[PDB]
DNA sequence: GGATGACGATT
DNA sequence: CGCGGTAGCAGTAGG
DNA sequence: GGATGACGATT
DNA sequence: CGCGGTAGCAGTAGG
């Protein structure tokens, strides 16, 4: 399913301390806080990378 | 599930039932005209090594239209397969 | 959101009597049946047009 | 005689 | 793998 | 000292 | 717009 695929992409991209110490993606939306883990995070249509 | 829920279920022989569906259907355009459908990989590729260049056809990774479900169920018995009731070192290995 | 514009096209391709006279799409899978009104249909990572 | 629901593209 | 909420209009059906 | 839960890619 | 269910392992925490 691509939404397992997007969630992988999202994880690639988290930059929240705790998650990537080097992001090979770039978080260009809400791509999840250090609040919940990256929970937060928005849906596929609205972040960018 | 069956096996750990409930006890003698899996000793009735014949009731556990597997419906199966061809792993690949390949279509032959230009030469002849045919459908093979394939239910595994060796066969698909004992026919790929040793006949496919005989003719110009294309494979189907394994929805399907319903038309061919039709088929699928006027001879059933050839994608059905019965598991054989609880053995030794059966439940062993569940 | 893309689920709106997927939703779209499964609405192009529906085939069952009752839905387009002419599908401009063609329902390859689980475009939906006559049962529910499409409603049926399966998921966009099942069906292919 | 008023209420509820179907339909569909979008949140 | 799947379920649910809301807008907006015209007309039909249900008590 | 047994139970529940976190984590993550996939149904 | 949004919510929920399940597998699979190792170890930690809660009562």
């Amino acid at each position: 399913g691509e939404q397992s695929l997007a969630q992988t992409i999202i994880g690639l991209a988290q930059n929240f301390v705790g998650s990537n110490n080097i992001y090979l993606l770039l978080p260009n939306g809400a791509f999840g806080t250090r609040a919940t883990g990256g929970k937060d995070a928005a849906a596929a249509r609205y972040i960018y990378t | 599930f069956l096996e750990s829920s409930f006890p003698g279920l899996l000793d009735i022989q014949g009731f556990l039932l597997e419906f199966i569906t061809p792993i690949i259907k390949v279509s032959i355009t230009k030469p002849t005209k045919n459908t093979i459908a394939f239910y595994n990989m060796p066969d698909y590729e004992k026919w790929r090594e040793e006949e496919s260049h005989k003719f110009t056809w294309k494979q189907k990774y394994y929805t399907s239209l319903a038309q061919e479900v039709r088929e699928y169920f006027s001879n059933l018995d050839r994608h059905l397969k019965i598991f054989h009731s609880l053995q030794g070192n059966d439940k062993d290995y569940i």
